[PDB]
RNA sequence: GUCUACGGCCAUACCACCCUGAACGCGCCCGAUCUCGUCUGAUCUCGGAAGCUAAGCAGGGUCGGGCCUGGUUAGUACUUGGAUGGGAGACCGCCUGGGAAUACCGGGUGCUGUAGGCUU
RNA sequence: GCCAAGCGUUCAUAGCGACGUCGCUUUUUGAUCCUUCGAUGUCGGCUCUUCCUAUCAUUGUGAAGCAGAAUUCACCAAGCG
RNA sequence: GACAGAAACCUCCCGUGGAGCAGAAGGGCAAAAGCUCGCUUGAUCUUGAUUUUCAGUACGAAUACAGACCGUGAAAGCGGG
RNA sequence: GCUGGUUCCCUCCAAAGUUUCCCUCAGGAUAGCUGGCGCUCUCCGCAGUUUUAUCCGGUAAAGCGAAUGAUUAGAGGUCUUGGGGCCGAAACGAUCUCAACCUAUUCUCAAACUUUAAAUGGGUAAGAAGCCCGGCUCGCUGGUGUGGAGCCGGGCGUGGAAUGCGAGUGCCUAGUGGGCCACUUUUGGUAAGCAGAACUGGCGCUGCGGGAUGAACCGAACGCCGGGUUAAGGCGCCCGAUGCCGACGCUCAUCAGACCCCAGAAAAGGUGUUGGUUGAUAUAGACAGCAGGAUGGUGGCCAUGGAAGUCGGAAUCCGCUAAGGAGUGUGUAACAACUCACCUGCCGAAUCAACUAGCCCUGAAAAUGGAUGGCGCUGGAGCGUCGGGCCCAUACCCGGCCG
């Protein structure tokens, strides 16, 4: 897996082929975050092979559809349980993020894990993501935004667009 | 749930070059008539052809083409193997003189056979000279890796249509 | 001055350059190596085929006769369909001629 | 270098299977071989007479000469870059019939019956084997129950 | 239901112990003149028919050992092909396909051919 | 260099450090045979220059089982002998 | 079970080979390929074919036959080291 | 059989360092690899491939409660034998035993072990030379015109899996017979730019874009040109392309770091900083911080010339209490005395411990001056995860011309 761009949430359902042993096997659904449906189905086969005794050839995908978020205009706290392979051993981890969409939270988690542990999307194995009430959050970096009268200025505004007037005669101002 | 019938026609493109190729891979590419880089051909899907594509997975990009993709390929870059020559399909008599025995007469029912494979798909496809495609405008993503890992080799399901649009 | 001892490096390429050809096959295989007693009797049978010639031709004559008397005693849409029939060069000739006469 | 011995490296090849030593069953002797029959070669260590060379073990040939206790068969052996169809004389205990030809014989006789019949009827019949086709469209009934969710499990160092 | 003679596949048929065997049979059994062979009629060979299921033999049983066949172990171990993947290395993760073996837990414990009897 | 059984009258670590284990160097010797057999002048001594630090002394410091004296361990340090 | 014993000889039971088969090792073998007896000289005469190394050359060795003359066993058969 | 040289152009094809034998190892013969000349046909056959059936194998793995060979530790039995004894003149009469032995288990193994046992892989088949009828010959085989073989004659085309491709065949023949490298497998060796093998691809024989530089690395293979687009690799300047109002983090180095092959570093550490896991305690007000009390049995007993709470060894509980340990330490021949544990006074929100993982630092020393390619770079021009845009190869597309 390569965490290309913003990820998406996919509901993927699948089952074993009908065998003479059992007329119909149970259906299995799964939440998968992936750039598109091809890699979504690939990851579904990976995970279901890991858990059950299933394979791409002996099973079939039944429904692979994107899942939209039910509130894309209210900010939410997301709690993420995951599992990754470091240079020496693998670890379980719980993390907190804060944004609009579940897919956005998951891709933010991927970027964060890459930045902080040098882990990579193939080593990272997401297992659980739940929207957490504001009073159950545990990390200070997200709890300190739980203030109704939040207030902060923008202290040091670094100049951008510094090549349009490449040779100017004014020293730029940084206070606004 | 309604599981649609899995596709029976595939479009295959050679992604990698000539230098340093295993004998089995080279043989299967010759059997698929992809001898040069960026040749394209239609393959009808069954167990044997799927296993051959699996064998030559690192060297090809393939998928399920649209009806629009079939039209664009056949009209823009449609050449016929007449007297084992490469003759441009500029009218209908060239198709009729070589395929009329299969009651496929015109460009439209050539396209119909290829899309809905029908009976004489083998003969129609063998009549079609392998398509010579330009370089992919805008650029590939990564030639040497599978499409699932963010590369270009392997089995795009239906993104092959975007690839065909961008490569014509 | 020690040197390299054994190797089969380029040999597969050398062999497959002219190809691995399956051994030549002919309809009749030679009679060498078979049991001498068997071969002696088979050559005797071949030698004495001639003495049963007339019976075979008589039986074949009667067989050909009997089978001769046996065999003697035994003795998409409609729019497109019509359009293809008309477009047929030999079969649609009459229809095309009638249409031409109608256009007059 | 190695030795040019005749039975070099046949230690596990010419041995008997586990708990199958002893006296050879008689059906192997009692089976009859016409000429032209396709035959599998498999050496047996119990009988040291008429034993094939280790390069013909696991090979398949065609009977051409039948004698009192052995059969002469023609097998393809590959040497450096050419293939030789060559004759060997193998005693019966190292020999079996092959069922690959039997499958074809059954299939051809069945096609023959299905061609002679259903011809006067005038219907068209498929006689070739098309390969396994792609699956067709169908419905999957989730009658009642909802597909139950799966999630990856946390890591536990059970080592 | 079952046996005898000759068998095919060669433990689902073996091994240990216990129980039951109607009729025919198969046997144990009674003898050494003849044929025959031994230190010894114990074995082998011959001639019988008083007695007997005690044994062999057949059927059945054992929370039986073994064997045969499943589940689990396990999508684990290992492995085809791929990457300008990680790592100082040792080695490891992923993609593409294939995919085992103990321990542990179940089920079963000879089918069958030719000829000839018994079950008046 | 790392660990710390023991020594150091007490006290593992002032100074040491067994049983183990991780490195660096190319001023020893090996191992190899890549360049050089239509020739690249073999050991030492003399003379002369420069460079390195893995610091003997000298300058500045920290620790001692440093009272002084002398003497050990270490740090910046190759300027001058 | 007298002398008799750690170990002489006799008897019963268990015993899938844990022995032996000239030698090195591997394979194979239980009313036998082992042990003991009886009879013998297929370790004899002859022309071809084939396998092994292989260049599909030779030698050596080996394998299926065929034609004699024999051995052995009631016989099927087995035997030209 | 060894050195050196071997004279005009263009066009087309194009290798080998391998097998067997040789007083053979700097050489030949031979097979293979090449070329040339054809011929027989074509406009059924074949295949460095899959599929459908069918066999073959003993490697990877695993196993040792299964054979062989190792190998650790406890159990439970016994007289089956020996030993140290005791009651016994003695007594399988008895006692412990230590042993051997046997029975269930248990830890760890095997290139020259194995019941099992893959992946990749090696044969064969997928028809017209095939099926189905009838009749003749035989000195072979025979209870039986039995069997088998060979001949005649006739009937059956839906050419009986996928895909691709024009095939077969004969002469004459040069050069070669020093090889080397790389992913995975692998033997000797501490190791090697070491020596020796297997499979595939390369270099030799090969130019071109990138790796600054390079025989074999990544891409891609080449007639002479115009236009367009890409591969791998890149876009501060050298130097074509980010002169994007790029996204989210991490990191400060008095030795920073900066891209396959590749051109340098380990064990061990850090309260440097950032994530995380587990366990504690906190509005019955925690951790600091600012203070008071550490008290009687009892200077308890076995003990030391002396140890009374403070050097040593079994002990090590009681009332007083919000609280004091027959005592954590400082000091005394032993005390004294102080201090630590316990809990209250003041203030009032998160606080301790053990691990673990990213970047940075210590570990970290060589000889001419010195090399992320250089300059230089720290709101990166560094590291990690990502997005658009852009640059160019003799590659790809269209077109022109030569052969
Ligand atoms: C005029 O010729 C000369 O100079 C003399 C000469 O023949 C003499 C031979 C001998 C030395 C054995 O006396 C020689 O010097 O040998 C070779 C030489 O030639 C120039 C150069 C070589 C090659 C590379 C460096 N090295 C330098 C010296 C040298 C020293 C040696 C050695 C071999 C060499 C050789 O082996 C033992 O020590
Ligand atoms: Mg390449
Ligand atoms: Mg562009
Ligand atoms: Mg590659
Ligand atoms: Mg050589
Ligand atoms: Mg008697
Ligand atoms: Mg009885
Ligand atoms: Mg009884
Ligand atoms: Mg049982
Ligand atoms: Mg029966
Ligand atoms: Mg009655
Ligand atoms: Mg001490
Ligand atoms: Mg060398
Ligand atoms: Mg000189
Ligand atoms: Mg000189
Ligand atoms: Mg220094
Ligand atoms: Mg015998
Ligand atoms: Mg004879
Ligand atoms: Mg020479
Ligand atoms: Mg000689
Ligand atoms: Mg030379
Ligand atoms: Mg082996
Ligand atoms: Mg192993
Ligand atoms: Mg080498
Ligand atoms: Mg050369
Ligand atoms: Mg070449
Ligand atoms: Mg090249
Ligand atoms: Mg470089
Ligand atoms: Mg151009
Ligand atoms: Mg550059
Ligand atoms: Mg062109």
């Amino acid at each position: 897996m390569k965490a290309s761009g913003t990820l998406r949430e996919y509901k993927v359902v699948g089952r074993c082929l009908p065998t003479p042993k059992c007329r119909t096997p149970p259906l299995y659904r799964m939440r998968i975050f992936a750039p598109n449906h091809v890699v979504a189905k690939s990851r579904f086969w990976y995970f279901v092979s890991q858990l059950k005794k299933m394979k791409k050839s002996s099973g079939e995908i039944v429904y692979c559809g994107q899942v939209f978020e039910k509130s894309p205009l209210r900010v939410k706290n997301f709690g993420i349980w995951l599992r990754y392979d470091s240079r020496s051993g693998t670890h379980n981890m719980y993390r907190e993020y804060r944004d609009l969409t579940t897919a956005g939270a998951v891709t933010q988690c991927y970027r964060d894990m890459g930045a902080r542990h040098r882990a990579r999307a193939h080593s990272i194995q997401i297992m659980k993501v739940e929207e957490i009430a504001a009073s159950k959050c545990r990390r200070p970096a997200v709890k300190q935004f739980h203030d109704s009268k939040i207030k902060f200025p923008l202290p040091h505004r670094v100049l951008r667009r510094q090549h349009k007037p490449r040779f100017t005669t004014k020293r730029p101002n940084t206070f606004f | 749930f309604y599981v649609p019938a899995e596709p029976k026609l595939a479009f295959v493109i050679r992604i990698r070059g000539i230098n340093g190729v295993s004998p089995k891979v080279r043989k299967v590419l010759q059997l698929l008539r992809l001898r040069q880089i960026f040749n394209g051909t239609f393959v009808k899907l069954n167990k044997a052809s799927i296993n051959m594509l699996r064998i030559v997975e690192p060297y090809i990009a393939w998928g399920y083409p649209n009806l629009k993709s079939v039209n664009e390929l056949i009209y823009k870059r449609g050449y016929g193997k007449i007297n084992k020559k490469r003759i441009a399909l500029t009218d209908n008599t060239l198709i009729a003189r070589s395929l009329g025995k299969y009651n496929i007469i015109c460009m439209e029912d050539l396209i119909h056979e290829i899309y809905t494979v029908g009976k004489h798909f083998k003969e129609a496809n063998n009549f079609l000279w392998p398509f010579k495609l330009s370089s992919p405008r805008g650029g590939m993503k990564k030639k040497t890796t599978h499409f699932v890992e963010g590369g270009d080799a392997g089995n795009r399901e239906d993104q092959i249509n975007r690839l065909i649009r961008r490569m014509n | 001055a020690k040197s390299k001892n054994h190797t089969t490096h380029n040999q597969s390429r050398k062999w497959h350059r002219n190809g691995i050809k399956k051994p030549r096959s002919q309809r009749y295989e030679s009679l060498k190596g078979v049991d001498p007693k068997f071969l002696r009797n088979m050559r005797f049978a071949k030698k004495h085929n001639k003495k049963g010639l007339k019976k075979m031709q008589a039986n074949n004559a009667k067989a050909m006769a009997a089978r001769a008397e046996a065999i003697k005693a035994l003795v998409v849409s409609r729019k497109l369909h019509r359009l293809a029939y008309i477009a047929h060069p030999k079969l649609g000739r009459r229809a095309r001629a009638r249409i031409a006469r109608g256009l007059r | 270098t190695n030795t040019k011995g005749k039975r070099r490296g046949t230690r596990y090849m010419f041995s008997r299977p586990f708990r199958k030593h002893g006296v050879v069953p008689l059906a192997t002797y009692m089976r009859i071989y016409k000429k032209g029959d396709i035959v599998d070669i498999k050496g047996m260590g119990t009988v040291q007479k008429g034993m094939p060379h280790k390069c013909y073990h696991g090979k398949t040939g065609r009977v051409y000469n039948v004698t009192q206790h052995a059969v002469g068969i023609v097998v393809n052996k590959q040497v450096k870059g050419k293939i030789l169809a060559k004759r060997i004389n193998v005693r019966i205990e190292h020999i079996k019939h092959s069922k690959s030809r039997d499958s074809f014989l059954k299939r051809v006789k069945e096609n023959d019956q299905k061609k002679k019949e259903a011809k006067e009827k005038g219907t068209w019949v498929q006689l070739k084997r098309q390969p396994a086709p792609p699956r067709e469209a169908h419905f999957v009934r989730t009658n009642g129950k909802e597909p139950e969710l799966l999630e990856p499990i946390p890591y536990e160092f059970m080592a």
